[PDB]
Order: structure tokens, then C-alpha cells, then sequence
């Protein structure tokens, strides 16, 4: 069982967009103050998960990357290879060098 | 902030550790089941018993949590499950004594051997040393001496564990505001809250005995037609007028008829329906068994099998070095991971038997999406349910011709059909009376309508008035003749073979109508059939999230458990039979007319 | 990195091509939302959040 994987269970509002919690203070769900401890009504809002090989596709570990684009009024640096025709002389084409 | 808040914030925190502590301990429990080995029982042990301890640490937080204040169908049916005390409301030393008992009637049953007196030199335990001898001697006496052996070694052991048992399970019963430990049994039944849909634990008796009086002439003429037969077979013991005696039923306790089918059937001229000489011929491996089974269940509309299921299932003896339990049984272990433990061998029986248990693999994945305390069926009765229609319908000639393990030229006449029906009622109706009258014993045990120095003497009246089985000798109060069955002496409920021998027929019938069946209802097949498995998977996706009457109202469209199914599915049988028995008397007398 | 602390890395001033991850097969998900996955190899952006 690999534990070394952990998800926030519970917060008190919504994230915002691209927000990032690593806050391990105990989530308070009752009026009673928790005071640090884990007794009732206050748990921990970090809780681990459990990967094991035999599980199930829909609890199988998922490596997510995503990619986020944005376009801001600086020049944009982060081109795509774009592609080069062989060179070809001594005819009338049109040429594109570096636009 | 609110009561109804934090009780849904505490079933996510209870949900979601003990998904992985339930999965711990069931493959603990596998590990321990696929491999017979001291450790692995260790660490079955540690793991339940750290599940238990979890369990009591969540109910003794979930009862801070008043019901009233939860309005939440679904939320309060979770925090009514958690708040039950259990043993925990028993003092520690009766909770040990509970457990003690418990524990040593396991160890009698499992390791209890009984050989005949003057030949001790080597003794047969019950499975199979007994079974064989109950399911395949035609000597009387024989079957007498193991019978009355047996029942005089184990109940000796056990009647005063029993005693000590039904006090001290009434007494947690009535800390636990239940009337006695029947009431407990019965209120798994109980629905409260729903408008319309309420059912009590009070019904629940009066319904059975309500589906009772309508099983009654069928299994009179059934008893007739045993009676007449087992008069062929043995010629002097059975009386015209009497019971049967109780040694001769084809098994140990009179569980099952199905042994009697040999001596008992209509036309032995005529051939069987028997299809392993073909498997045989054919070559079938279990893995072929199981993948037939996955086309019948996709072919109905069911998802098909994990690809951990046929990673992780041990679907054949390992064998000589490992060892292994060879019951079959399916492993819902939670987090999606399902597993058959089957020693599959190439029959008939291990073929409806890996239906059955995908059947009940199919039933633990369609409420994988439900929360984990509301994982199981809506009562007992539909878990064993939903696998028995599929034992039935794999078990038709239709769809042994479709799947190609019988000849197309196979001549389905009357003859066939009525000693197939007549086999479907040894094994499926016969059980129903003998089902009635040990819980009703045990609820008037449990009640207190019986006295503890009079328990044997009413019982072999209830089992002559009910059953219509007489004693061979009587037996008086130092016996414990019930306690020698695995699922009294180890504190199981047995009601539910009555209500899924209900349900079994109440489902079939509503997935012909829904396949549109034009025909009789044990000729009908629910494979290449999409509306009866979207109609079946709407009630298996609940679980417990909803009632089992409005479960019910969902696939039969009827509020209540039903007997007449059942009539419909064996009324051929019921004509045939009524025709035989015209010479001969139905019904019985309770007096001790054959033998006492 | 676990979800609750994911990993960020700023992708800037390189050559991002794109068609060596759409042409792969090890991956099952591959759902590209606002752009498609044709012209990612010919678009150009500022900087890129992984
Ligand atoms: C069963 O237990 C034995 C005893 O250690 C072990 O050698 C063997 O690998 C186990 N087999 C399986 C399938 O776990
Ligand atoms: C009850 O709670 C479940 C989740 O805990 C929620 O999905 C469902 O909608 C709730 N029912 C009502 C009637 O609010
Ligand atoms: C469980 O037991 C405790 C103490 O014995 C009691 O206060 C509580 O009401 C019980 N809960 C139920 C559901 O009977
Ligand atoms: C189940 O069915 C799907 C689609 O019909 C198929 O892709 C998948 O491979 C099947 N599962 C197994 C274990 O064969
Ligand atoms: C089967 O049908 C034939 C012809 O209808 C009839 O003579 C025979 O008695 C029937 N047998 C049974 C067992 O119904
Ligand atoms: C059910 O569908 C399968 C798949 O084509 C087919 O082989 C089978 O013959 C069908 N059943 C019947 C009774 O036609």
C-alpha cells in the first residue's frame, strides 16, 4: 500500500482557480473549538491514499499533467517546431525565411 | 454547523477509511482463504480484529449524533446502521462469555468426528465423510447409526452452549430495545420513514405464514409423491399414513431433497439433460466455463468482468502443496477489486455454480457507486436472489443449445420438463418448509413461548405438523438436534432462503415478462434480452440506498413478497402431480404411525 | 507530487513540441480544452504552466 499520496478531504470554502492548499490546520465542522486535536467533530483535512497493483481501474493511480496556455501582452516565447521545407534553387517559389 | 453537516462531513471520514481497512481485511481474509498457512492467519485475526475496533471507535462517535435532528433518507439509514451497539451494550464479561461460546461451538462443528462404538480406530468428519454417506446409501440402519450418532455427539456437546447462547442473545437483545434476538433478526426487514413503503417487523411473520398457507398443497403432494416413492425404495419402514423418517431425506439434516432425484424419478427411461460428457468431449476449461458465463451476462446487458477479476480470481485447485478452502465464494473486497474463489471442476453443477457467483460479482459492481455502509443488498434475500436467476436460467435446455453444449436435435418433450421441474422442487421448494419451521422454533425460542425443559417435544410436533418428517426415536431434552446445522450454531439468520426462494421466482417472472417470454415460465431464457437487464440493473444499482418494497415495486411492481411465481413456475409439475396422486392420500398425520 | 501540493513548472523561452505527446500511446487521456491538439505545434504562447 503506497500512502506517500495525500488529498485534501476537507476545506471550508471552494479553491479558487490555480489555487494551491498545503495548510495541515484541523478542519473545524462543529461549534466546539478543536484546539489542534483530532477528537469529534474536528478532523484532519489531509487524508492518504491507499494505491495498491490490484485494484480496480476507477482507484488505480492517475500521473496527471496539465498544460495550461496563456497569451499576455508580452511577446510569446514558447513556439511549436515549425516545419522546414527543403531548399530547393534556381526556380521561381515562393519563399518564407523566418516570416 | 449544522447536526446534519457534520454527521455527512463524520460518513466521509467513515467511508472513506474504512473502504481501505475493509479492503485490508478481505484480502487478508483471502490470503488466509487461498492460503491455508498459521501467518496468514495471524494476520487475518490482527486485521479483524483492528476492523472491529474501528467499527466500535465509529459507532461510539456516530451516537453523538441525534437521528431526529436528519432529515436525509440516505444519510439517516447510514447513521442508523452506525449507532448499532451490537454486543457492545453487554457487560465485558458476558460479551466474552458471548464470544467464548461463539468460538467453541465453531471449533465442535468444524472439528467434530464420529465414528461407530467398537471400531474407534479411525473416524469421518462430516464433509465429506458424512455427506456421502447421507447423499449415497440405500441401507437403513446405516443411515440411522449416523444420524442418531451424530446427533448424539453434537447436541450432547451443545445443548447447554444453546441454553447459555439464547439467554445470553436475548439479553443483548432487549439492551439493544429489541423484543428478543428474533426481533433482531427481523428488523433487517424493517423500513421506517418512507410513506407507503414502511414495513414492519411484525409483518414480516405474518407475511410468511401468508405465502406458507399457499405453499402448503404443493409441497402436500410433493410429500405424497417422496412418500409413495421411499415406500417403492424401502418397503416396510414408511407408512401410507405417516411421515418420512428423518434419515432417509438424501442429506444430513433434510436441508435439501435433492439427493432423492435418483430413487424418486418420474421417468428413468427417458434421457437427461446432462451436459459434461459434452464439455468433456469438447474440452472445456473453467476459464472457458467463466468466459461463457461473462457472454450470457454481457449478452443481457451487464457490464462484463474486470481485468483484475481475471488477474486476481483463483479459478481451479491449486493443488497437492497449496492449500485451499474449495467452497466457491465471491470476494466483493472493495475499491473495486472483485474475485471468485471457485475449485471449479468441469459439471454441470460448477457451471450454474460460476453463474451464480458472477452473479453475485455482477450484484457487488453495480452498487460500487454507492457509499461504502450502504454496499449491500436491500435485504438478505435479493444478494442470494439475484444469483439464483441466474442458476435458473443458465440451467435451460435453450440456453444449452444456444451456447452449443447440447445437440440441436434434442427432443424437448413433457416428460423432460416434468422431471426437471420435479428435480427444481426437491432442491427449491422442499427447503421452504423446513426453512419456516426452524425460524419459527427459533423465534418462539427466543421469545419465550417455549420453555427451555419443552423445547424438543414441540419441535418434533412442528416438524410433524410442518415438515411432515417423524422422528425415528424419541428424543428428549438432552439432545440438541437443531444446533447440529452450520448456520444455527454459528448465529446466522435463516430466513433468507425463504425470501430469496420468493424472490428468485418474483424476478424470474418479471424478467420474462420483460424479455417477452410467450411461453412457460421454466422454458424461459433472459439472455439477448437488454430491457430485462436494464430493468434488472435499475434495482441492482440501489443497494441499500432505497427500501427492499419499493426495490420490489421497481422490478415486480408489487409492494410485497409474493408466492404465486412460484405456483406459476411449477404448476406442470403441480398438475402432474395432482394426476399421480389420485390413488394415494396427500397430506400427512402427525401421529406415530410409520416408526417411533 | 500529491494533489493537494501539486507540482507547478513555468515552461519559458524553448521549443514546445507537441505532436511527440499526441502521438504517443502511453497516455489515455489526452483532452485538450479552449485550443485543439492539431495546431498546438504551430501556435506560439508566452508561457506554459505544467
Ligand atoms: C502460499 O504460502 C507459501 C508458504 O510461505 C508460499 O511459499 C507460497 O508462495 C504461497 N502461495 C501463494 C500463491 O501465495
Ligand atoms: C442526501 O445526501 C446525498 C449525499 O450524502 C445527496 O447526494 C442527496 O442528494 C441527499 N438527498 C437529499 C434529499 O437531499
Ligand atoms: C448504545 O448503548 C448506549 C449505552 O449502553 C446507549 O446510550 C445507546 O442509546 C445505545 N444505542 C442504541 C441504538 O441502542
Ligand atoms: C469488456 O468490454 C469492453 C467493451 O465491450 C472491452 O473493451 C473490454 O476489453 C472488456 N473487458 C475484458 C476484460 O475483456
Ligand atoms: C405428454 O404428452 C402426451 C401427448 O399429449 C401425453 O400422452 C402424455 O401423457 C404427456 N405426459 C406428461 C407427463 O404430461
Ligand atoms: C444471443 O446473442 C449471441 C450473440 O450473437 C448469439 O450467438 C446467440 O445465438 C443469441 N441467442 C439466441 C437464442 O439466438
Amino acid at each position: 500500500g503506497n500512502y506517500n499520496y495525500l488529498y485534501r478531504l476537507f476545506r471550508k470554502s471552494n479553491l479558487k482557480p490555480f489555487e494551491r492548499d498545503i495548510s495541515t490546520e484541523i478542519y473545524q465542522a462543529g461549534s466546539t473549538p478543536c484546539n489542534g486535536v483530532e477528537g469529534f467533530n474536528c478532523y484532519f483535512p489531509l487524508q492518504s491514499y491507499g494505491f495498491q497493483p490490484t485494484y480496480g481501474v476507477g482507484y488505480q493511480p492517475y500521473r496527471v499533467v496539465v498544460l495550461s496556455f496563456e497569451l499576455l501582452h508580452a511577446p510569446a516565447t514558447v513556439c511549436g517546431p515549425k516545419k522546414s521545407t527543403n531548399l530547393v534553387k534556381n526556380k521561381c517559389v515562393n519563399f518564407n525565411f523566418n516570416g | 454547523s449544522t447536526i446534519e453537516e457534520q454527521a455527512k462531513t463524520f460518513l466521509d471520514k467513515f467511508n472513506h477509511e474504512a473502504e481501505d481497512l475493509f479492503y485490508q481485511s478481505s484480502l487478508a481474509s483471502w490470503n488466509y482463504n487461498t492460503n491455508i498457512t498459521e501467518e496468514n492467519v495471524q494476520n487475518m485475526n490482527n486485521a479483524g480484529d483492528k476492523w472491529s475496533a474501528f467499527l466500535k471507535e465509529q459507532s461510539t462517535l456516530a451516537q453523538m449524533y441525534p437521528l431526529q435532528e436528519i432529515q436525509n433518507l440516505t444519510v439517516k439509514l447510514q447513521l442508523q446502521a452506525l449507532q448499532q451497539n451490537g454486543s457492545s451494550v453487554l457487560s465485558e464479561d458476558k460479551s466474552k462469555r458471548l464470544n467464548t461460546i461463539l468460538n467453541t461451538m465453531s471449533t465442535i462443528y468444524s472439528t467434530g468426528k464420529v465414528c461407530n462404538p467398537d471400531n474407534p480406530q479411525e473416524c469421518l468428519l462430516l464433509e465429506p465423510g458424512l455427506n456421502e454417506i447421507m447423499a449415497n446409501s440405500l441401507d437403513y440402519n446405516e443411515r440411522l447409526w449416523a444420524w442418531e450418532s451424530w446427533r448424539s455427539e453434537v447436541g450432547k456437546q451443545l445443548r447447554p452452549l444453546y441454553e447459555e447462547y439464547v439467554v445470553l442473545k436475548n439479553e443483548m437483545a432487549r439492551a439493544n430495545h429489541y423484543e428478543d434476538y428474533g426481533d433482531y433478526w427481523r428488523g433487517d426487514y424493517e423500513v421506517n420513514g418512507v410513506d407507503g413503503y414502511d414495513y414492519s417487523r411484525g409483518q414480516l411473520i405474518e407475511d410468511v405464514e401468508h405465502t406458507f398457507e399457499e405453499i402448503k398443497p404443493l409441497y402436500e403432494h410433493l410429500h405424497a409423491y417422496v412418500r409413495a416413492k421411499l415406500m417403492n425404495a424401502y418397503p416396510s419402514y414408511i407408512s401410507p399414513i405417516g411421515c418420512l423418517p428423518a434419515h432417509l431425506l438424501g442429506d444430513m439434516w433434510g436441508r435439501f431433497w435433492t439427493n432423492l432425484y435418483s430413487l424418486t424419478v418420474p421417468f428413468g427411461q427417458k434421457p437427461n439433460i446432462d451436459v459434461t460428457d459434452a464439455m468433456v468431449d469438447q474440452a472445456w476449461d473453467a476459464q472457458r466455463i467463466f468466459k461463457e458465463a461473462e457472454k450470457f451476462f454481457v449478452s443481457v446487458g451487464l457490464p462484463n468482468m474486470t481485468q483484475g477479476f481475471w488477474e486476481n480470481s483463483m479459478l481451479t485447485d491449486p493443488g497437492n502443496v497449496q492449500k485451499a478452502v474449495c467452497h466457491p465464494t465471491a470476494w466483493d473486497l472493495g475499491k473495486g477489486d472483485f474475485r471468485i474463489l471457485m475449485c471449479t471442476k468441469v459439471t454441470m453443477d460448477d457451471f450454474l455454480t460460476a453463474h451464480h457467483e458472477m452473479g453475485h460479482i455482477q450484484y457487488d459492481m453495480a452498487y460500487a457507486a454507492q457509499p461504502f455502509l450502504l454496499r449491500n443488498g436491500a435485504n438478505e434475500g435479493f444478494h442470494e436472489a439475484v444469483g439464483e436467476i441466474m442458476s435458473l436460467s443458465a440451467a435451460t435446455p435453450k440456453h444449452l443449445k444456444s451456447i452449443g453444449l447440447l445437440s440441436p436435435d434434442f427432443q424437448e418433450d413433457n416428460e423432460t420438463e416434468i422431471n426437471f421441474l420435479l428435480k427444481q422442487a426437491l432442491t427449491i421448494v422442499g427447503t421452504l418448509p423446513f426453512t419456516y419451521m426452524l425460524e419459527k422454533w427459533r423465534w418462539m425460542v427466543f421469545k419465550g413461548e417455549i420453555p427451555k425443559d419443552q423445547w424438543m417435544k414441540k419441535w418434533w410436533e412442528m416438524k410433524r405438523e410442518i415438515v411432515g418428517v417423524v422422528e425415528p426415536v424419541p428424543h428428549d431434552e438432552t439432545y440438541c438436534d437443531p444446533a447440529s446445522l452450520f448456520h444455527v450454531s454459528n448465529d446466522y439468520s435463516f430466513i433468507r432462503y425463504y425470501t430469496r426462494t420468493l424472490y428468485q421466482f418474483q424476478f424470474q417472472e418479471a424478467l420474462c415478462q420483460a424479455a417477452k417470454h410467450e411461453g412457460p415460465l421454466h422454458k424461459c431464457d433472459i439472455s439477448n434480452s437488454t430491457e430485462a437487464g436494464q430493468k434488472l440493473f435499475n434495482m441492482l444499482r440501489l443497494g441499500k440506498s432505497e427500501p427492499w418494497t419499493l426495490a420490489l415495486e421497481n422490478v415486480v411492481g408489487a409492494k410485497n413478497m409474493n408466492v404465486r411465481p412460484l405456483l406459476n413456475y411449477f404448476e406442470p409439475l403441480f398438475t402432474w402431480l395432482k394426476d399421480q396422486n389420485k390413488n394415494s392420500f396427500v397430506g400427512w398425520s402427525t401421529d406415530w404411525s410409520p416408526y417411533a | 507530487a500529491s494533489v493537494y501540493a501539486w507540482n507547478r513548472k513555468r515552461i519559458s523561452n524553448c521549443v514546445a513540441d507537441y505532436s511527440v505527446l499526441y502521438n504517443s500511446a502511453s497516455f489515455s487521456t489526452f483532452k485538450c480544452y479552449g485550443v485543439s491538439p492539431t495546431k498546438l505545434n504551430d501556435l506560439c504562447f508566452t508561457n506554459v504552466y505544467a
